[PDB]
RNA sequence: AAACUUUCAACAACGGAUCUCUUGGUUCUGGCAUCGAUGAAGAACGCAGCGAAAUGCGAUAAGUAAUGUGAAUUGCAGAAUUCCGUGAAUCAUCGAAUCUUUGAACGCACAUUGCGCCCGCCGGUAUUCCGGCGGGCAUGCCUGUUCGAGCGUCAUUU
RNA sequence: UGAGCCCGGGUCGAACGGCCUCUAGUGCAGAUCUUGGUGGUAGUAGCAAAU
RNA sequence: GGGACCGAGGACCGCGCUCUGCAAGGAUGCUGGCGUAAUGGUCACCAGCGACCCGUCUUGAAACACGGACCAAGGAGUCAAGGUUUUGCGCGAGUGUUUGGGUGUAAAACCCGCACGCGUAAUGAAAGUGAACGUAGGUGAGAGCUUCGGCGCAUCAUCGACCGAUCCUGAUGUAUUCGGAUGGAUUUGAGUAGGAGCGUUAAGCCUUGGACCCGAAAGAUGGUGAAC
RNA sequence: UUGACCUCGGAUCAGGUAGGAGGACCCGCUGAACUUAAGCAUAUCAAUAAGCGGAGGAAAAGAAACCAACAGGGAUUGCCCUAGUAACGGCGAGUGAAGCGGCAACAGCUCAAAUUUGAAAGCUGGCUUCGGCCCGCGUUGUAAUUUGGAGAGGAUGCUUUGGGCGAGGCUCCUUCUGAGUUCCCUGGAACGGGACGCCACAGAGGGUGAGAGCCCCGUAUAGUUGGAAGCCAAGCCUGUGUAAAGCUCCUUCGACGAGUCGAGUAGUUUGGGAAUGCUGCUCAAAAUGGGAGGUAAAUUUCUUCUAAAGCUAAAUACCGGCCAGAGACCGAUAGCGCACAAGUAGAGUGAUCGAAAGAUGAAAAGCACUUUGAAAAGAGGGUUAAAUAGCACGUGAAAUUGUUGAAAGGGAAGCGCUUGUGACCAGACUUGCGCCCGGCGGAUCAUCCGGUGUUCUCACCGGUGCACUCCGCCGGGCUCAGGCCAG
């Protein structure tokens, strides 16, 4: 499959530990910045869709207005003490409405919230 | 080694800097040492040199001659020093070339600022001296 | 570089006239006029292959290897004779393993680099760090315009541990010439074996040694290998009674005698 | 090229840039985190020392030893199980270990200024006259038109009496 | 036998090969985002004591201001230029200035140092004449100001 | 045996080699081969453009 | 009896004989010569004999033809991606850290959480089904071990057994239109019948990339100019 | 007559804006041919090359009219895998994705659709005593509220505030911060050899008359002087307005984008006639609506989203700009065309083509002076460690040439085997052990003494001696052995 010019389409990974030492540095800058609080926000516990891997469980983008609303975090306090939201999904299931409920709670029990100023 | 990433090794770009640099810092390369009793009565291993300094020779054909420096000749790292001539095809003397760190200095021509240099690189000495002694 | 040698105009002169059938410049106002180009077999024309980026530079070599052969590389430096096989000149230490207290290699007491060589000369690595100071020598080749200038001997590497021995001994080893330092839970197979010459001389501490053990055991997917053979003496093997009593009579002599 | 010739060739001084970059890889203040920060730590290991969770995410790869950054019912329902309509939403009422873990719990634990809001001088002077006139019925006080333009109810015109201090 | 031709040795010519060197080139990696009508990239003409080349600069012309350093420039001529100093330097930095003709090129023309119009000044017989100088005079569009046109259109006897 | 290696004599002035491996822009008589230098023709043909 | 060429091996052993040692599995003994030169080397020349100028190309072969004035330097099967055979190495029914994350003496070295790639059960067009009647079978060889009585690796030939599928045979039974049980077939499989694979290194080969180096006319794109 | 409103124009009026450049990466338009298919036309090359327009430090994309059939996922973007699978194809050449999964990064929002209607609360300009005065825009709609996994309005009871200074801190430039020029030899010069030292969180690099950690610049860590600009910020002063804001509840409401979807049709494009997407022409929508999917399951049941308005950092590319650091790279016919006057010299009308060319010496100390003579030239004489290192200059091969010397040559040379002659050069086994006497001195000699280190039983020293033993040295004496070649 070299009909075209691969010559001029070919580009290499030398970059590759400048990369990886780049995005250190990057993670680093933003723990400094955000220097108590964690790096990344906390994601809830999402299911795969397809049939080939139901049995098995991954991070979602953010957690349920439901979900949200049974562990008692406001929806509007909640990205401000670092909790993703995501207005698109649903539940469906009391099952992951639990689970969710549960890891937010032990966020709660895990977190320390200064007050304000 | 060199850990600083702002510092090179490369004896390219070093060498290009040495023989490419300004005069000030052709001054800072044609620093010279200082004598025994200058090292003791001064806490200074080196300065940069100047017209009206007494030095003696340690190193070349004309070891152990001593004499005041006549000039300064920056672009080609070298200096003059009275006495120390050679005489030409027409005899005419042309005084013969010397390096800063061949000679070494024995009086200085104190002013202001030669006081504030050697008082600058004298308190740092025993800055740190107390800073690493206690 | 990519244009280097047909970054040029040429045209072939053809079966016109009677000259090599090459590419030749165009024009008829200089010297370059009228010469080859785009040959490898022309002056100033591109080379035969250029060289390119894409050429395979790193290879992958498997975890498994690379540990059985960093446990082989230890088992020589344990082996006495492979330090002089891989010409460290170890003469005068008591112990060819030389495992030295942590106490004393431990906290400020090493940091200082007059307190490592004294430390050195009294456990003896003296007469090899005096071997890479008077080796420090000359490289013959243009590594010396590429930066290379000057070649020596390997040292002694000093092992420790930074969670009970720390980081000072770390400076304190790195000003010394020819005598390197590694973590214990980082050991190197480039510095234990040189050159690919087993018999690196390591300087050891009674931490390293408790966490070479805790490291091998804590390896995931890998184990110690055993070995094809037990007992390593041919010698032992060859000349034992249970084979020297079932060898049957010999038919000759080492050196037979010529018959006519 | 040309140019980098160009610069080659002139007499003019090469503008040697500093190495300036736009985050600070390191934290500064005079904070708990600040004040205990290492320079010469990376990340992970700094939050074990000061015992905070770094990444809240899955761990992508193998991590240090011990480092500890990285992390009856009639109606069934779970949510019973899992329970300790109006929420409070500007904070959450919440109920041998590093120092600065300990400082940052102290520096939470403390109590803060109240700053309590006030009343304007013509809302004092307005309930004064309400109050003045119509006593102490909540009823009336509503019922009032020149007095009470704002036709606030019977409930607002009684919180505000309350927080006045005046009944 | 000499001459001529051939082989070899010593020496001497030609030539730039081999060894050595590199203020160069090539490749990779890391940090940052910055040209122009407030005149860009580029072209031309001039500026030094001796300047051919290169660089810098623009009639304040190898350049000025300010700051910093602290006793030079240098191939030759040179200073009564400056040394316990606001102070040398073909110095460094650089926040302030000067910035000729062209060029997106902008009053018209452009192959002329030519030809125009408005505002002001200067000198030479000068309210009139002449010459020079300073400020100016491109286009399309947006906002605002002003002016104008249109039986398009509204009225206006209380 | 051989491709090659070592030494002696002269010159010369700043780096270089043996072995184990690793690597490759690694070995020339041709290619009316490339570049450069130098011959016979020849002190000949002819004074012709260039010089 | 006369003459020519050679002396190979290096304690003994053996075969023997004419047996106090011999000519018996290989030269010793004696004498002399050798440093102002024994013996050599290079160059030049003469002398006897021999002897076409190389490379390429064609032809059964020649013969033609192409290139060669000389010398110095340069000068041509290389590198990728994808396949394949073989050697070595690691692990092994599993194998591959290096997308990435952790770490670091910082492009190195060390570490690994979840996936993924290939493989570890097959067949049928498909619905789908789905690998033991026999120490996973026997018989005979077969390397090897053996108490010499006998055990028998791998593999082969034959007779078997089973599975997927095809053509049948058509059970209890069945919602009365569904089923495949049993016994078969000169059947088919890239099948089972006690796994060999994954990664890496080295060499070789194949395809495409400029593809061992050199060498058309042409075609297209965008510009410069004048003219029968 | 006058004054509006609207529209269209002029002004060398006031304030601004657009050119061009660059274009490595980026967003669009437009768009070939060679080649392959051993011929060639579809196809491929290639949705590439050239051409045109337009930005930034990134651009673009981006918060579903999505993926999916799930026990669901949940903006966009980049890597691995999916995968050479699906799908398409002179079913030849070939072309060729995507979901999911593991990751890196992660941030959500502004509008149009409403009546502020108990008060256009909004904004441009010039005039300023800089505090507030006008003019104009505008109701053909500027503020506040609101944007459909919402919201509004009331009731209701909880909980939040806003500004101005600002010590000091971080980033970056800068000042300063270790140790031999100790003695001897060699050399022009010591940075070389030997002896004796020191420093080192500094043994990277470079200069200095030759290999310099300690002659010099720098080099390492912690500091320390002064300065620039951004961000952060402990604290300290003002708030005020019946001002804003989040919620809970409900006998009240809940507007959601048109020549746009869609149908027919021509072109272009893709793996993709449910036309893969788009453009052009004709016709032209809906409001229990529309889009895309699932499904034979018995009728289009079910699933999932709202298109025709818009913004948005990060992970991503980068032959370009300002720098910086490196290499198992090339080392002056190499490496970029250019290490040096290099896009220079030069050629062509023009677009364009485009070279050759590095090294004296440590330091010019670049040959004073005398003497030839018309010259880029010699003989003396001088500088240098050296001038056969003399600006033709580090070393200086071969081709080719000259002088001297030797030999040879009757219509080819050159080469092979084998002598001979001449010339020059080299120089053979490196040539000794053993025994016996007399003397001398040292020692595993002495059952000698003392000390030290050790493998604890072996060594090494200091001190006595020569009775024995062993070594040598001297002066005698005798023997033997030898390298090559001949008979």
């Amino acid at each position: 499959h070299f009909r075209k010019h691969w010559q001029r389409r070919v580009r290499c990974h030398f970059d590759q530990p400048g990369k990886k030492v780049t995005r250190r540095l990057a993670r680093r800058a933003k723990a400094a910045a955000l220097a108590p609080r964690p790096v990344d926000k906390l994601r809830p516990i999402v299911r795969c869709p397809t049939v080939k891997y139901n049995r098995r469980t991954r991070l979602g983008r953010g957690f349920t207005l439901e979900e949200l609303k049974a562990a008692g975090i406001p929806r509007l306090l909640a990205p401000t003490i670092g909790i993703a939201v995501d207005h698109r999904r649903k539940n469906l299931s009391e099952e992951s409405l639990a689970a969710n409920v549960q890891r937010l709670k032990d966020y709660k029990a895990r977190l320390i919230l200064f007050p304000r100023k | 080694m060199k850990v600083r990433p702002t510092v090179s090794s490369s004896r390219r770009k070093a060498r290009k800097a040495h023989f490419s640099a300004p005069s000030s810092v052709r001054r800072v390369i044609m620093s010279a040492p200082l004598s025994k009793e200058l090292r003791e009565k001064y806490n200074v291993r080196s300065i940069p040199i100047r017209k009206g300094d007494e030095v003696q020779i340690v190193r070349g054909a004309h070891k152990d001659k001593e004499g005041k420096v006549t000039s300064v000749y920056r672009l080609k790292y070298v200096i003059h020093v009275e006495r120390v001539t050679r005489e030409k095809a027409t005899g005419q003397t042309v005084p013969i070339g010397i390096h800063p760190s061949n000679v070494v200095i024995t009086k200085l021509h104190l002013d202001k600022d030669r006081e504030n240099i050697l008082a600058r690189i004298k308190a740092g000495r025993e800055q740190v001296a107390k800073a690493k002694g206690k | 570089s990519e244009k280097a040698g047909h970054q040029t105009s040429a045209e072939s002169w053809g079966t016109g006239r009677a000259v090599a059938r090459i590419p030749r410049v165009s024009g008829g106002g200089t010297h370059r006029a009228g010469q080859g180009a785009f040959g490898n077999m022309c002056r100033s024309g591109r080379m035969f292959a250029p060289t390119k980026i894409w050429r395979k530079w790193h290879v992958k070599i498997n975890q498994g290897q690379k540990r059985f052969a960093t446990a082989s590389a230890l088992a020589a430096s344990a082996v006495a004779p492979l330090l002089m096989a891989r010409g460290h000149q170890v003469s005068t230490v008591p112990e060819v393993p030389l495992v030295v207290d942590s106490a004393a290699v431990a906290g400020d007491a090493v940091a200082k680099t007059a307190a490592a060589y004294k430390l050195l000369k009294a456990i003896g690595a003296g007469p090899d760090v005096e071997k890479v100071k008077k080796s420090k020598k000359l490289r013959a080749g243009k590594g010396k315009m590429r930066g290379r200038r000057h070649r020596q001997r390997r040292g002694p590497l000093i092992v420790y541990s930074p969670e009970h021995d720390g980081k000072e001994l770390v400076k304190g080893f790195r000003n010394i010439p020819g005598v390197e330092t590694c973590p214990v839970d980082a050991l190197n197979l480039l510095q234990l074996a040189p050159g690919g010459h087993l018999g690196r001389f390591i300087v050891w501490t009674s931490a390293a040694i408790k966490q070479l053990d805790a490291v091998y055991e804590s390896k995931k997917g890998f184990f110690l290998p055993a070995n094809i053979v037990s007992q390593a003496d041919l010698s032992r093997l060859i000349n034992s009674t249970e084979i020297q009593s079932v060898l049957r009579a010999p038919k000759g002599e080492a050196r037979t005698k010529r018959a006519c | 090229r040309e140019l980098q010739k160009r610069k080659r060739r002139s007499s003019r001084p090469t503008i040697r840039m500093p190495n300036r970059r736009k985050k600070a890889l390191n934290p500064a203040g005079n904070n708990i985190i600040a004040k205990s920060w290492n320079k010469k730590e990376t990340l992970s290991q700094n939050y074990t020392r000061f015992g905070l969770v770094a990444k809240l995410g899955k761990a992508t790869g193998g991590t240090a030893p011990g480092n500890k950054a990285l992390l009856s019912e009639s109606d069934a329902v779970p949510q019973q199980q899992q329970q300790e309509n109006h929420i409070r939403q500007h904070d959450l009422e919440l109920e041998s270990k590093p120092e600065v873990l300990r400082a940052l719990e102290r520096e939470a634990t403390r109590p803060v200024e109240k700053t309590v809001r006030h009343q304007s001088e013509r809302e004092r002077e307005w309930l004064q006259r309400l109050v003045d006139k119509h006593g102490d019925d909540v009823a009336a006080m509503a019922r009032d038109r020149k007095l009470n333009p704002y036709q606030q109810t019977a409930s607002d015109i009684k919180r505000r009496l309350k927080k006045a201090g005046l009944l």
